[PDB]
């Protein structure tokens, strides 16, 4: 039977990343340029 | 475009040079897939799960090793035998850990 | 085979020692030898030939 | 700076700290931790040993790839000594035996060499230097090994006057002639110590907080030109010294008192040994002094190290020294020594 | 937002489960301490129990929870049966580390790690 | 026959696609779609609730006897709202067959446990959660079984980095191996190999 | 090699040397490029 | 087709039983597998006595490696970077620029023999036969630095093995 | 010219034998035991 | 040609030397520093340049299929010599 | 000296195999399978090649898969060799060992 | 091959076997290590004509599978039930 | 294309020219697709470029000798499809496939041109155009390049 | 003096090189090359080289394969169960530098982070041949330890 779970999915906990590399991380989201040269 | 040409014809050949370089540094793209393909080795059914995404590098590799089955049996088959026993089902299995750690 | 086969002390360190059962082998995910000395009649370079 | 000496990485083993450093006497027992801390960070080492290369082979997981250099030296050859330190920014002296050997005698390594490490480093261009000398140097001691302390502290001074000084109390680590010296006195049934060991009073330090400050010296730059007194946190009668590493070890404690006199004439049956000797005059004579007390001078908590009592690091060392029935005693079995408010 | 629980439908049950696996975690440190030979004391191992149980304090999913108590039963299994050496044991004191500061003046100083 | 391609095999395509809308008449509760590839294999990919009953069906049904579990694996696909896709490829002796099940999980959601189906898949079931972090519930036991005791993470996410995050060396002063975050001497190096030409139109995706 | 003698080369070394490791002729491995990066060397003569 | 290797029921004539009681009590059979090992004490052993003797190689073997030249003593080299792309280990590391003469030539060519798997990949990839493996097997080291390659030891494995490396890559190129 | 490979000889190669064989040897149970109970008898007498 | 620096280092053919007050050439001290002296740079510039006829040439540098990709040299540039990219052997057109 | 339960304890061999091979070429991930069961290394690569093969729709010629059947029963004979010779090893039997592992 | 007779007639007795009709160790009858060059052939797409890459190209004859069922009479089993294998007639029992 | 050649006779040499410091030429690579030609007119509004002669001696060049150098010569690189115009400061110093590619902003006007970054080893390897329709569309200039 | 522990040592090295026991330990594709070196053709216990299991009884330790980091502290743990002295040969890329698991999660990016090393022998693997080489490259390096000679100077 399914549960009704109210919060924002996070993970960050069980993924095993040291605290360092998660706050101090700045993520880039973007679609590549085309290499100019093709 | 996916075995290499002779090396003289590479060094003659303009599309040959060509393909050579390509396959070296690139390699060869496969066509978006899973197989799973399976051989009779010398230890037992030994497979891979191959995943293809289009590129030339693999998706996923997953790897069957014959003796990872058989080791997760060992605790079954030895069962009311003693430790030199042990030793005997262990040889018999025919383990090499290098394909059941991977 | 002369040093092993018929050796009553080989025979003795390996007869009767780990038996696996043809249904245990094929549940347990064996295979090769595993199966084919429990009768298990198969060979993949038999039923699915490559090459 | 060179660009090849600006630091560089994390701190960690592959990083660079730009620090070139020759360490003379880092086959010994300070030696490897002062070896240790200086390849975790990615330091250059220079260790010149005169041992066989076998005797060096703990140090070399202790650096990234060619971190760790290796030179063969002569106390005495001071060709073999410019090799080994002009191209260091530091140098680090902890030459010193506890015994005097037919070739060598405490004026050698305690004075002759230190003198001529400090006057080539001095011509060689090197930045720091760092020495290494004694709590209890003095130059009225009844041990020779402290009265080379003192004319050696001195000469290092004048050769190199901005060499940073460091004066430790007796050190207590896994591999000390201090904790496993008692410890081992258990071999002859009692333990014979001066007036009752109610006389002395010591007030050692842990190896690591040695270590600590040596490195800390390297990169402080207000620590050339001092001198600095390492002691640990607490001082201790020597009788209960004694007996709180015998309460540690579990072993049968039987203090008995020996004269001065006859206590010395043991000490000259075993400097007999050829090898190593179990315990000498001079021996005798440093364990029975006591330790001085230098307000004066700044000390490890100047350099940013924080001394580690001599009860947390007890059973590190002392725990071989058991039988099996109290290999496994926990640190808190055995109550805390009496110190000296 | 119906999703398939692990084992906890909602805050309080999982929380049940976290204080018995701290009641477990924390009477098997003296074992732990006597088992390994480790120098450290009961306390220091207890303390170390608080400081990992309190960095997920912060939780609200009762699924992250139950996750954290299952890799934290597990975690303690490993421990019991000495299936970890005392490496193992001692990695979660970093006794190696030389401390790292955490001011902006001493992370500038040492490099561009912000 | 043209030498050099590899030939094409119908009878066994329609022979799998036959036996493909059988599975899936008889459990369409669970059963989402059906393919059979060029190469002929089949796959079926069904919903996680129907993982024993499929499984179960597959093993048992008199025209099924898939008896042998030949692999059980998972793969992680970031971009899925269910990143972990789970494999099953099952072997018929009887009827000289292969066929492969799939389905999917989350970071946070269980698998029911196939060992009840499978023995095989108890150690298979350990892999994957040591591997990707895919929680199965009732299984007999389940811990890590390739990795290091203590490790954290998952290596086989694709989020998680080819070197990890910690290093072991020997430290002579706490006579004892420690694990430090991992320093490279030289960063491995990444190479950008896709050609910017498309390769395969058949496979070409809509825009 | 009596019989079928090697193509001679004047780049082939007239003398083989045997493994020199452990002994002072051992190779020793270092970078062979140039620095990248070239400083701002500041002037010689004051002026503030 | 199958075969049984243990589906043999024994005969029962007082023969055969006298036979096998015999071999029970006698140790004929255990007597029997003496005989193989006297037989073995009396043959020519294989051992060679190396290093005196060698094993046998093939033209093909895959050994240490080195950077060859022309005949002229020009590097064949042409910062390509092929072989530094294929390698599995990546254990080849390359620089180049324009040479004084404007030839386009490494700067920098590292290999890491503690990372490269001996694979002969990079000998493949090679348009100009720049570097191979060679036939030398001998060349363990006592310190991990040594086994760093850089572009002159490379130079000097070439000029050092270049007589043997020309004779083998001549028996093989053809199969190529 | 033609083509050279490595190739079978024109004929084929000679039988390879594979099939076990471990010949039969020794006396009959009866001689053995024979012997033993005669070298016995000498022994006793 | 082989240098050796003010220091004393050698000056490898690509130019490389430690410079005086360099830590890193510590790393010599009781060994030697590695150096082909055979500098293909000079080598290639003692062969002879190749007379020929036509106004293009080919190079496969020697030795058939054991040389360089095959390719083609125009030399209708008179002032300068035809050389090859791959192995630096320099033509020229005679008259 | 009874077994009362076995419990395999692996993974001191585990080197991430499966993570590094998606960081090559088709070609550079070929020698992981010689690494796998390395007593059986040409018919590892044979495993590999025919997945790769069968996902790029080509075959290899006749000539090749008579020496890849060739080579794999002599890798087959490497095989069990070391299975057979080694399994008597360990049960006190070190003679077929050596008399085997010259062949 | 270099053991005298009263050898050879010893550890052949002793082996029950005639051990000098298949020496372990190799003589003569290996290949020699000199052998002439070889001139491999060319494969069947080495023609100057007929031969365009459009008609001989495996990667591109690959499609995506084939959906049979997706959610977005007799009964019939993966294949033929596999024969029986028969017994050999080379050597049935060992 | 084909995997192979038919292609048996000798093949064309074409003699190199300068046209600056910027820009190499290795004319023999070179496949007349008339980029460099028709960008040079169009978009740097300078016509030096055209060919010479007819058939397959058509030579794309300049005919006297002379530079093309104008502030968006770079340009001509990328849109060589070949290894017939390459940039001189980049020769022979890096591969594609070994590059990363940073995509940032140029600060040489205040244009803002949209350039890629490339990289190696942590060293910066050259400067390429990022498109962006509304600023630079596909080129940089030469001081940006 | 010089001229009794210069004989001495010779006689102390000789005896030790001379008798060299490896523990038997290998961990992954090199040991099948280890295994050769046993066998007919190399026959390291011609040389006197002999393995032996336990620990106590072992002079060498020839590190012969990949070594993880799950596998690390055992490896250190019967390293330092060797009485002295002793030596540690690392065999192939893996245990020299990690090789070509060297960017792999779980592995020590060579063996000589855990334990000190005599001598590398490279190659994946070596040959047999090479690591005779290797083992008779050791007992050359045995021949020239100078431990009285030192001693006497001290
Ligand atoms: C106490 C016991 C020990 C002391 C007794 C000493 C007795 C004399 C030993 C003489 C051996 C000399 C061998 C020889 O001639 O080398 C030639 C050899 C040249 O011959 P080759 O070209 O190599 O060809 C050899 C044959 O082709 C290939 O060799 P082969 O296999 O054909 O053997 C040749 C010959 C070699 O045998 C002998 O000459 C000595 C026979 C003494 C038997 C004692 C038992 O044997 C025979 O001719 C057959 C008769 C030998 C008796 C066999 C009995 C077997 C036992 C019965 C089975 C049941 C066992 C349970 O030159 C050498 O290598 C010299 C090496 C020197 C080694 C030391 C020799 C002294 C041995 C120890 C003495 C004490 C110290
Ligand atoms: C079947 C029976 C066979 C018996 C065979 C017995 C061996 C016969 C060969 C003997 C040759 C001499 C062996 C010397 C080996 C010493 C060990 C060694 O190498 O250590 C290096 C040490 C050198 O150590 P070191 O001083 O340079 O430094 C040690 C400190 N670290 C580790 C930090 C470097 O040698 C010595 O200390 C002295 C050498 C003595 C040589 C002469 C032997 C006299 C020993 C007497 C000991 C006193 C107790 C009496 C014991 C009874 C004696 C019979
Ligand atoms: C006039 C009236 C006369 C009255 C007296 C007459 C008596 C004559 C008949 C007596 C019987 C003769 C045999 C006596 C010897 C003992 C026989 C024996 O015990 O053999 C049986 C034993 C077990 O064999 P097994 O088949 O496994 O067990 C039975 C199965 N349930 O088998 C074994 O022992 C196995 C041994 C394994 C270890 C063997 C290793 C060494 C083998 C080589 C040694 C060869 C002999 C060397 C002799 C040296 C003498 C100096
Ligand atoms: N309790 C303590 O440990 C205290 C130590 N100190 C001082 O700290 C320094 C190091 O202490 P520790 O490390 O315990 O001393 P050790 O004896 O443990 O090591 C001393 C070092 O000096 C070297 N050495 C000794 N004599 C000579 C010589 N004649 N020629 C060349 N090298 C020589 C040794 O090299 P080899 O191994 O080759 O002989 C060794 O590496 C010494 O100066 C000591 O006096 C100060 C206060 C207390
Ligand atoms: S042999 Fe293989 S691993 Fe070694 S350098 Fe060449 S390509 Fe790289
Ligand atoms: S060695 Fe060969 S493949 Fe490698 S960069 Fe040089 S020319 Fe290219
Ligand atoms: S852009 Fe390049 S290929 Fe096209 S005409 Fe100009 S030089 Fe020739
Ligand atoms: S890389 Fe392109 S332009 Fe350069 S030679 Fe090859 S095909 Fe011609
Ligand atoms: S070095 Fe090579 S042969 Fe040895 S374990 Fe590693 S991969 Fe296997
Ligand atoms: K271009
Ligand atoms: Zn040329």
């Amino acid at each position: 039977q399914l549960i009704t779970v109210d919060e924002k999915l996070d993970i960050t906990t069980i993924t095993g990343v040291p605290e360092e590399h998660i706050k101090t991380r700045k993520a880039r989201i973007f679609v590549p340029a085309r290499n100019n040269m093709q | 475009k996916v075995s290499p040409p002779k090396r003289a014809e590479m060094k003659t050949s303009m599309e040959s040079l060509i393909h050579h370089f390509k396959l070296y540094t690139e390699g060869y793209q496969v066509p978006p897939g899973a197989t799973y393909t399976a051989i009779e080795a010398p230890k037992g059914e030994f497979g891979v799960y191959l995943v293809s995404d289009g590129s030339s590098r693999p998706y996923r590799c997953k790897i069957k090793a014959p003796g990872f089955a058989h080791l997760a049996g060992l605790d079954k088959m030895s069962k009311g035998h003693m430790l030199a026993d042990v030793v005997a089902i262990i040889g018999t299995q025919d383990i090499v850990f290098g394909e059941v750690d991977r | 085979e002369e040093m092993l086969t018929n050796n009553r002390i080989w025979r003795n360190r390996t007869v009767d020692i780990g038996i696996v059962t043809a249904e245990d082998a094929l549940n347990y995910g064996f295979s090769g030898v595993m199966l084919r000395g429990s009768g298990i009649q198969w060979d993949l370079r038999k039923t699915q030939p490559y090459d | 700076l060179h660009h090849a000496v600006i630091p560089h990485g994390k701190g960690g083993r592959s990083s660079v700290s730009g620090i070139v450093a020759t360490v003379f006497g880092a086959t010994g027992f300070l030696g490897r931790y002062v070896v240790n801390h200086l390849g975790r960070m990615g330091s250059q080492v220079i260790v010149p040993h005169r041992c066989e290369p076998y005797d060096t082979m703990h140090l070399r997981p202790m650096g990234d790839l060619g971190q760790i250099i290796f030179m063969d030296w002569n106390g005495r050859d001071k060709d073999s000594i410019r090799r080994a330190v002009e191209h260091s920014s530091v140098v680090i002296n902890l030459v010193g035996r506890e015994w005097e050997t037919q070739n060598f005698d405490f004026e050698d390594v305690f004075v002759k060499i230190p003198q001529a490490i400090a006057q080539v480093s001095k011509e060689a261009g090197v930045e720091k230097f760092i020495h290494i000398s004694h709590l209890n140097a003095d130059i009225k001691s009844s041990s020779k090994y402290l009265r080379s302390k003192a004319v050696g502290e001195k000469e290092v001074r004048e050769t190199f006057p901005e060499a940073t000084i460091i004066k430790p109390a007796e050190i207590f680590g896994r591999e000390d002639r201090f904790l496993n010296y008692f410890a081992n006195i258990r071999w002859f049934g009692g333990v014979p110590l001066i007036s009752l060991g109610k006389k002395t009073v010591k007030q050692p330090v842990y190896i690591v907080d040695v270590t600590k400050g040596i490195i800390n010296a390297i990169k402080d730059p207000d620590a050339r030109g001092k001198t600095f007194a390492f002691v640990g946190p607490s001082r201790y009668l020597l009788f209960d010294l004694v007996q709180y590493v015998f309460a540690v070890a579990h072993r049968p404690f039987l203090p008995y008192p020996l004269p001065h006199f006859a206590y010395r004439w043991i000490g000259r049956l075993f400097e007999i040994s050829p090898f190593e000797p179990w315990t000498t005059r001079d021996k005798v004579e440093r364990i029975h002094t006591t330790d001085k007390i230098l307000p004066h001078l700044p000390g490890l908590e100047d350099l940013g190290v924080e001394a580690t009592p001599l009860e947390l690091k007890a059973i590190e060392v002392l725990r071989r020294h058991r039988t099996y029935r109290w290999l496994s005693s926990e640190i808190e079995d055995v109550q805390p020594a009496k110190t000296i408010p | 937002t119906s999703v398939k629980p692990i084992f906890s439908r909602d805050m309080n049950e999982a929380k049940r489960r976290v204080r018995e696996l701290y009641r477990a975690w924390y009477r098997e440190v003296p074992n732990t301490v006597h088992l390994f030979q480790l120098d450290i004391s009961v306390k220091q191992g207890r303390d170390k129990v608080r400081e990992m149980f309190k960095k997920n304090a912060h939780i609200t999913d009762p699924r992250v929870v139950d996750l954290l108590v299952i890799k934290g039963k597990m975690e303690l299994e490993e421990t019991i049966k000495v299936w970890k050496q005392r490496t193992h044991v001692m990695r979660f004191f970093h006794e190696t580390e030389a401390p790292r500061p955490k001011d902006f003046l001493s992370k500038f100083y040492v490099g561009h790690d912000p | 026959t043209r030498p050099t391609v590899r030939p094409r095999n119908d009878v066994a395509h329609k022979q799998l696609s036959a036996f493909g809308e059988y599975v899936a008449e008889i459990l369409p509760k669970y059963v989402q779609q059906v393919q059979v590839s060029c190469f002929n294999e089949l796959e079926i990919c069904i919903h996680p609730d129907g993982v024993i009953p499929v499984l179960t069906f597959l093993r048992d049904h008199s025209n099924a006897q898939f008896k042998s579990l030949a692999d059980l694996t998972a793969v992680d696909i970031p971009t899925r709202q269910n990143r972990f896709e789970i494999v099953y490829n099952l072997l018929s002796l009887r009827f000289n067959s292969r066929i492969r099940v799939k389905t999917y999980t989350d970071e946070l959601t269980p698998i029911e446990s196939s060992v009840p189906v499978y023995k095989a898949a108890n150690w298979y079931e350990r892999e994957i959660w040591d591997m990707f972090g895919v929680f199965f519930a009732n299984h007999p036991d389940l811990r890590r079984i390739l990795t290091d005791y203590g490790f954290e993470g998952h290596p086989f996410r694709k989020d998680f980095p080819l070197s990890g995050y910690v290093e072991l060396r020997y430290d002579d002063e706490v006579k004892r191996v420690v694990a430090e975050p991992v320093e490279l001497a030289q960063e491995f190096r990444k190479f950008d190999l896709n050609s910017p030409w498309e390769a395969f139109p058949a496979y070409r995706q809509p825009p | 090699p009596t019989v079928k003698p090697p193509t001679a080369r004047k780049f082939i070394w007239t003398n083989h040397k045997f493994n020199l490791s452990g002994t002072p002729q051992q190779y020793v491995p270092y970078s062979t490029t140039r620095k990248k990066i070239q400083e701002w060397v500041p002037p010689s003569t004051p002026y503030k | 087709t199958y075969k049984y290797v243990n589906l043999r029921e024994p005969s029962m004539d007082m023969k055969s039983v006298t036979d096998r009681a015999a071999q029970t009590l006698l140790w004929t059979e255990l007597i029997r597998g003496l005989g193989m090992t006297l037989s073995y004490l009396f043959r020519e052993p294989a051992t060679i006595n190396y290093p005196f003797e060698k094993g046998p190689l093939s033209p093909r073997f895959r050994g240490e490696h080195a950077l060859r030249r022309y005949p002229s003593g020009e590097e064949r080299c042409i910062a390509c970077k092929l072989c530094e792309a294929v390698c599995p280990a990546q254990a080849i590391t390359i620089e180049a620029e324009p040479r004084a003469d404007g030839s386009r030539r490494t700067t920098r060519y590292d290999i890491d023999m503690t990372k490269c798997i001996y694979c002969g990949f990079c000998q493949e990839a090679c348009p100009v036969d720049a570097i191979v493996e060679g036939p030398n097997f001998e060349f363990s080291t006592e310190t991990h630095e040594e086994l760093l390659y850089n572009k002159e030891k490379l130079l000097n494995n070439g000029d050092k093995w270049e007589a043997e490396i020309a004779a083998n890559i001549q028996a093989d190129y053809l199969y190529r | 010219s033609k083509v050279k490979q490595d190739m079978p000889p024109v004929g084929g190669y000679g039988p390879i034998d594979y099939k076990r064989n471990l010949p039969r040897r020794g006396l009959s149970g009866y001689s053995m035991f024979a012997v033993g109970i005669g070298a016995l008898l000498f022994g006793y007498w | 040609g082989v240098r050796t620096s003010p220091t004393g280092e050698k000056v490898t053919h690509t130019g490389q030397v430690y410079d005086d007050g360099d830590y890193r050439k510590v790393r010599f001290v009781g060994r030697q520093k590695e150096v082909n002296e055979n500098f293909a740079i000079d080598l290639i510039a003692e062969q002879p340049v190749s007379q020929v006829g036509s106004r293009v040439i080919s190079c496969d540098g020697g030795g058939g299929a054991l040389g360089h990709p095959r390719v083609y040299i125009n030399l209708d540039k008179e002032t300068k010599t035809g050389t090859c990219g791959y192995c630096g052997l320099q033509f020229r057109q005679q008259h | 000296e009874m077994v009362r339960k076995c419990d395999p304890h692996i993974g001191l061999l585990h080197r991430g195999t499966e993570k590094l091979i998606e960081y090559k070429t088709y070609l550079q991930a070929l020698p992981y399978f010689d690494r796998l069961d390395y007593v059986s290394m040409m018919c590892n690569e044979q495993a590999y090649s025919l997945a790769v093969e069968k996902l790029l729709n080509i075959r290899p010629p006749p000539r090749a898969q008579w020496i890849r059947v060739l080579f794999g029963e002599i890798t087959r004979l490497l095989n069990h060799i070391m299975a057979v010779t080694t399994h008597a090893l360990d049960i006190g039997a070190m003679t077929p060992f050596f008399w085997m592992f010259e062949e | 091959a270099s053991a005298t007779r009263f050898i050879q007639w010893l550890r052949n007795w002793a082996s029950g076997r005639d051990l000098q009709a298949k020496l372990q160790l190799r003589y003569q009858e290996i290949s020699k290590r000199t052998q002439p060059p070889p001139k491999l052939p060319v494969g069947p797409s080495h023609k100057l004509s007929n031969n365009y890459y459009c008609t001989r190209d495996g990667r591109r004859e690959a499609m995506p599978p084939s959906i049979v069922m997706s959610s977005q009479k007799k009964a019939v089993s993966p294949a033929p039930p596999i024969k029986r294998w028969e017994l050999s007639q080379d050597e049935p029992y060992l | 294309g084909s995997d192979r050649s038919r292609f048996l006779e000798g093949k064309r040499a074409v003699e190199d020219k300068n046209i600056g410091p910027l820009v190499k030429t290795i004319m023999t690579r070179c496949i007349q697709c008339t980029r460099c030609i028709r960008f040079a007119s169009e978009i740097a509004g300078v016509d030096d470029l055209g060919t010479t002669g007819r058939g397959n001696d058509m030579q794309v060049g300049t005919y006297i000798e002379k530079m093309f150098m104008s502030e968006l010569s770079g340009n001509i690189i990328d849109i060589c499809p070949v290894g017939a115009l390459t940039s001189k400061p980049y020769a022979f110093t890096a591969r594609p496939w070994e590059t990363r590619k940073t995509e940032s902003i140029d600060v040489m006007d205040a244009v803002g041109s949209n350039i890629v970054v490339s990289t190696r080893t942590g060293e910066v390897m050259r400067i390429l155009p990022r498109m962006h329709e509304d600023i630079n569309e596909e080129w940089i200039s030469d001081k940006t390049r | 003096g010089e001229y009794v522990v210069a004989k001495l040592d010779d006689l102390i090295n000789w005896a030790r090189r001379s008798s060299l026991w490896p523990m038997t330990f290998g961990l992954a594709c090199c040991a099948v090359e280890m295994m050769h070196m046993a066998a007919p053709r190399y026959d390291m216990d011609r040389f006197g080289v002999v393995f032996r299991a336990s620990p106590r009884q072992s002079d060498v330790m020839i590190v012969a394969g990949t070594l993880t980091n799950k596998m690390a502290p055992a490896l250190r743990k019967v390293y330092d169960q060797m009485p002295e002295p002793r030596y540690v040969v690392s065999m192939g890329s893996c245990a020299n530098g990690g090789g070509y698991y060297h960017y792999s999660y779980s592995v020590v990016r060579g063996c000589d982070r855990i334990v000190p090393v005599d001598i590398y022998v490279p190659g994946c693997p070596p040959t047999a041949e090479a690591l005779l080489y290797g083992i008779l490259q050791l007992q050359k390096k045995i021949k020239r330890e100078k431990r009285l000679r030192i001693w006497y100077r001290r």
